[PDB]
């Protein structure tokens, strides 16, 4: 609608203007190179310290024509390996639900530190994805190791 | 008491105090706010003998007003009282006594905030301000009436300016207020008028204020420069109220500050406001006062000299500031000089040098980061304007645009590209160290990259990416041998030349594109300088840890750029030998070392990474070019597999996927010649691992090795598969006679004969991967590993009984649920029953029916077997005797995945549409049978349930309406009565609706049966 497109081009601003480092987020271009402002692509950075040290995993955000009445959808790569992300790489995150904590005023600043909490501390409640979730409750080892494998995966 | 009250305060602000500091500050808790706790806080307020901290605890035990309406009359008097009594002894000579200045000024505000909300009597105060001018002058208890809600003009208010601390404690009282009606605003908005009523009377004096403090020089304080912020701020918050004097007259003095008069105090507090209006609303400044202040800061002119004084003293906050706020004010103005520029619609002139003087602003001196961020906060506008001339409509171009948008933006590309050059990130690694300017670096490096992808829809390829090219194309970076280049100008200049480079050609696809064959046979060493970066920083010895940062910098920009190159060397693959031959020698250098001293690993682990990424990319585009070198790459992985070797499972796993790439395209000799290498990796994978298992009785090294190297057999089986992007091959992997299927499942089974690992979930999850690898293929793609039914299925039935049924089970159900949609003709339910029994019905009561996830999975299971064949569930023998009873049991679970599966279940087996007509007879009847139990265990989960799952078996009383609507009211009559007599008008409401809109019917019927 037009509050959305008015709330996505401050959005970009203020992204643009202040944001963690090692974050980037860009409006797509669409055919006539102008930007498609419904539809960015991310980089969320691993938290060093944890076995996501070291990826940069690229998202896609795509925001609906009620938005911000409804939160964007945000998905990472399918096949992406985490127990709150989908097979379609739909995140399952209470701040992008919203029936849930899903709030008009939040910001994609907020959402990207969201992410990058829900990382290494994933959330029991929304279990996305069998085999994560299975490794992650009966075989830390091998899910560790597949996280360390896919941050060589998505290398900075 | 009132002793002791005075002795437990002076207790709790005692460096080291007796009993607790928690308990006496509970204890003064306690003491207010009761009946006596405003007394309390007059007499401490109206002695002078106590000290401020006990005069502060007294105007805070006055805060406590929200324990009716009379105690806040007897308050307000008492407050404004000790109000009138501080605020007098302050202005003579006291100092250091407005800190209960400034909490009495926070109760006043907090009580102007109250009274004026919707809720003899008591009228609004309307004006403060004018309250507290009146009660300087000193029958006494009636003064305070009259002098409330009527006071005096403007003259008497400037005499009351005779001092300087009079002006200080109205600033600050109007501040205060300010900021708190900005806060309460913000917490919850039932204002609404009290806006209007500071509108009509507190802004009248407050600007008047303002301005007499900044058109006055005597009257002036820098007080009221934190005042004016507070206003904006909340003006910003609402919406007329005019502000345009007070920006205009904030302007001339900040012109009017310099270094000589103000020594640039005033101005910077006037740029800091002049920052905020811009960075939150900028709106709010006039166009006049825009115009103005754009003739003061692009003009010997009044903002370089500001600049400079900024420079030279070092300064690097303050200089961030101003580039803050000189962004902010130059990113609202865009059109006009888009327009005025390239738009047809004695000027050129004059926007020619405004131009000039904004790019030689875009360079400005001093490195970035460590110094300045101009650069950094221009990026988004330079983005801006190229958004802007891109969005520009075709027809309303000028003559010169072209010509001077290119003009423009190549200047652009001449200025930044030494800005972001690694010389800068050197000084900062050498000065500032590792801190957040390096990280401030790279998101600056990230901003330019994308500001290169926005100019190239205007200057082109040969305007932007032919410049780089011919730059590193046409001079060799290394003369001598080896690919040195001994020199560092001219190597910043490269590794900035190929960064730009790679950025620009991530967005092309250089197969379509002739020209880029164009372009790199008229430059010589291109490739040759690419490699010489490569070289350059690989063979750099790492001595600081700046030295080794730089050579992991160097070798990620190289391998990227080398990584995009692939479709230009499918077009040219002449010039891929040296890449190649360059790549290996990199390659096994940092293979065969094992110094490690002692993180350097964590960088040959990066290094490693980048260069087996660019291998894999090049594998994947070019696999025909590389046929030659897969001799040599096959001995030298039967060096690395070595239980001695320095690359990591994961470089292993995609050493082993890059050759698979180039084997993939090996399909010109005929299978025989392909099969040859096929049947060579076979051999050695299954070597090598049944040599791990035999020899070194495995421990958790020998776990990791075998894991490896059935994650390489994993990537293998990826490799092979044929990209989406004969008959002979067909009959040979159908029968291959090499047994790469037997080797590779005896091998399988060799791994999951043994005890340690046949119940570790990871090595189930692999194994189940690699066999079910060839199922769900689309059939005719002449895959090897294609396993018929009964390989896999005694496979199975081989390793199951010896494994953990807890942790291992789901992952051979999916391979058997991959097995039945591939063998989905040739399936029987005979064979279905003898999967059920085998797999299932045995370790059912005992391990499935009390575990969550092999619950689910058998639902799931079924499911598929629904999605797939129904046939083959229909025709069970278990059928009416054991699905249909245990899911009928398990419909009100706890599990919400078991929820969701039993719904899914019962929900396609009424709305399949894969049924045959007797099949679909059967079911009708069937259903036709249970359907009075189904309502039951609908209503029994429902109302044992809460809220999140009302919407589960919604939509399988929908399709059990929209299918059986006659036998719906039956079974509705019988199972609602059981889980009073309101329940009836859900049914004459839900079968009227058919579907679509139930559980609006349902949840208003729940409402009815949860009360009673």
């Amino acid at each position: 609608s037009s509050l959305c497109l008015q709330r996505l081009q401050e959005e970009r601003k203020k992204w643009r203007k202040d944001h963690p480092f090692g974050f980037y987020a860009k409006p797509v271009k669409k055919a006539d190179g102008s930007m498609d402002l419904q539809k960015w692509e991310a980089g969320i950075p691993g938290k060093e310290g944890t076995n996501w040290a070291g990826g940069v995993y690229p998202i896609t955000v795509e925001y609906p024509n009620e938005y911000p009445s409804k939160p964007p959808k945000v998905k990472f790569p399918a096949g992406f390996y985490h127990p709150n992300v989908y097979p379609s790489g739909t995140i399952c995150l209470s701040i992008l639900n919203e029936d849930q904590d899903w709030r008009p005023a939040i910001t994609l600043k907020q959402i990207v530190l969201g992410v990058q909490d829900l990382l290494d501390s994933p959330n029991p409640n929304s279990p996305a994805q069998e085999p994560a979730w299975r490794s992650f409750s009966r075989n830390k080892a091998e899910y560790d190791k597949k996280v360390l494998l896919q941050a060589k995966q998505y290398s900075k | 008491s009132i002793h002791e009250v005075v002795a437990l305060i002076e207790e709790l602000y005692s460096p080291h105090p007796k009993h607790d500091v928690n308990q006496i500050q509970q204890s003064l808790q306690s003491i207010q706010k009761s009946e006596q706790g405003f007394h309390l806080a007059n007499e401490l307020l109206s002695d002078d003998k106590y000290s401020a901290n006990v005069k502060y605890f007294g105007a805070l035990t006055l805060t406590v007003q929200l324990n009716t309406l009379w105690n806040v009359f007897r308050s307000n008097l008492l407050y404004l009282t000790k109000f009138s009594t501080l605020y007098v002894s302050n202005p003579n000579m006291y100092g250091q006594s407005l800190i209960i200045i400034k909490k009495l000024m926070s109760n006043l505000s907090l009580i102007f905030t109250k009274i004026n909300d919707p809720q003899n009597m008591i009228k609004q105060w309307n004006n403060p301000i004018n309250t507290f001018i009146q009660l300087m002058s000193v029958a006494d208890q009636l003064l305070l009436d009259s002098i409330n809600c009527s006071l005096t003009y403007e003259q008497l208010s400037q005499f009351v300016s005779l001092s300087q601390k009079h002006n200080e404690l109205a600033l600050t009282f109007t501040e205060v207020i300010v900021e708190d009606l900005t806060k309460f605003q913000t917490k919850r908005h039932s204002m609404s008028q009290i806006h209007e009523v500071v509108h009509e009377h507190l802004y009248i004096s407050t600007m008047a204020l303002i301005n007499l403090n900044l058109t006055a020089q005597a009257v002036f304080n820098p007080t009221v420069f934190d005042c004016i912020t507070a206003w904006i701020n909340y003006i910003s918050l609402t919406r007329r109220m005019d502000l345009s004097e007070i920006f205009q007259n904030l302007i001339d003095l900040m012109y009017q500050s310099t270094e000589g008069s103000d020594g640039y105090e005033n101005a910077e507090k006037i740029l800091t406001i002049f920052g905020n209006v811009f960075a939150n609303d900028p709106l709010l400044m006039s166009y006049d006062l825009r115009q103005q202040i754009e003739c003061i800061f692009l003009g010997n002119s009044w903002m370089l000299q500001y600049m400079n004084y900024l420079v030279t003293n070092d300064f690097f906050s303050e200089l961030k500031e101003l580039a803050i706020c000189i962004v902010d004010f130059l990113q609202i103005n865009t059109l006009s000089v888009c327009n005025k520029l390239f738009t047809n619609i004695v000027q050129d002139e004059y926007i020619q040098e405004y131009i000039k003087v904004l790019l030689q602003m875009t360079n400005f001196p001093l490195t970035p980061v460590l110094q300045e961020f101009f650069s950094v906060r221009m990026v988004d506008f330079w983005l801006d304007l190229s958004d802007a001339y891109t969005n520009l409509a075709s027809e309303t171009l000028r003559p010169n645009s072209i010509e001077l948008s290119t003009q423009i933006f190549q200047q652009l590309i001449n200025i930044y590209l030494p800005k972001i050059s690694l010389s800068v990130k050197q000084r900062i690694i050498e000065e500032e160290g590792e801190s957040t300017s390096v990280n401030e670096f790279e998101d600056f490096r990230n901003a330019v990259s994308d500001l290169a992808q926005s100019l190239w829809s205007i200057l082109g390829n040969d305007n932007l990416t032919n410049v780089l090219i011919d730059g590193m194309g046409q001079m060799p970076a290394a003369s001598d041998e080896t690919l040195i280049i001994k020199d560092t100008d001219v190597l910043f200049r490269i590794e900035t030349m190929c960064f730009v480079l790679n950025t620009i050609l991530v967005d092309m696809t250089l197969s379509e594109s002739p020209w880029i064959k164009n372009i790199v046979d008229a430059n010589k060493f291109f490739n040759q300088n690419v490699i010489s970066v490569f070289q350059t920083g690989f063979q750099t010895s790492a001595s600081t840890k700046v030295s080794q940062i730089l050579k992991l910098d160097f070798v990620r920009t190289s391998t990227t750029l080398i990584g995009t190159l692939a479709g230009y060397f499918k077009q040219e693959p002449f010039q891929l030998n040296p890449y190649v031959e360059a790549l290996f020698q990199g390659l096994h250098t940092c293979t065969n070392f094992t110094s490690k001293n002692e993180q350097e690993k964590i960088s040959n682990d990066k290094l490693e990474v980048m260069v087996i990424k660019t291998v894999s990319t090049l594998c994947e585009t070019c696999r025909e070019e590389l046929t030659p070198y897969l001799m040599h790459f096959i001995s030298f992985l039967n060096t690395v597999i070595m239980p001695d070797s320095n690359v990591s499972h994961f470089t292993r796993t995609k050493l082993v996927r890059s050759i698979g790439y180039v084997v993939q395209c090996q399909v010109s000799n005929g299978p025989e010649e392909q099969a040859k290498y096929i049947l060579q990796l076979t051999n050695l994978l299954s070597g090598s691992i049944e040599h791990c298992l035999a020899s070194s009785v495995q421990l958790q090294e020998q776990q990791d090795y075998i894991n490896c190297l059935l994650y390489c057999i994993s990537e293998l089986a990826t490799s092979l598969i044929q990209p989406t992007e004969l008959s002979e091959f067909q009959s040979f992997w159908s029968s291959d006679p090499l047994q790469i299927r037997s080797k590779i499942m005896c091998t399988i089974d060799k791994v999951l004969d043994n005890s340690i690992y046949c119940k570790n979930s990871a090595f189930v999850e692999i194994g189940c991967l690699i066999v079910g690898k060839g199922l769900n293929l689309p059939d005719g793609e002449p895959y090897f590993l294609k396993y018929n039914m009964s390989e896999v299925m005694n496979f199975v039935l081989r390793h199951v009984p010896n494994c953990e049924l807890a942790t291992c089970l789901p992952y051979f159900v999916y391979l058997l649920e991959k097995l039945i949609s591939e063998f989905r003709k040739e399936l029987t339910p005979q064979e279905f029953d003898f999967m059920f029994e085998k797999i299932l019905l045995v370790y059912y009561d005992a391990y499935i029916i009390n575990d969550p996830d092999l619950l689910q999975m058998t639902i799931g299971f079924v499911n598929n077997v629904l999605d797939v064949k129904p046939g083959l569930a229909i025709g069970s023998k278990h059928w009416t005797s054991f699905i249909l009873p245990q899911f009928l049991k398990l419909i009100p679970s706890r599990e919400k995945f078991t929820i969701v599966a039993v719904a899914k279940f019962w929900t396609k087996l009424i709305n399949n549409k894969k049924y045959n007509q007797e099949e679909l007879t059967t079911v009708r009847q069937q259903v036709s049978s249970i359907g009075g139990d189904l309502v039951y265990q609908i209503m029994y989960g429902l109302f044992h349930t809460q809220r999140s799952d009302l919407n589960s078996y919604t939509d399988l009383l929908r399709a059990l309406v929209a299918k059986f609507p006659i036998e719906a009211r039956e079974w509705l009559v019988a199972v609602l009565p059981q889980i009073a007599g309101h329940e009836k008008f859900i049914n004459k409401l839900l079968i009227t609706r058919g579907s679509r809109a139930a559980g609006n019917v349902i949840l208003q019927w729940w409402l009815d049966c949860t009360t009673l």
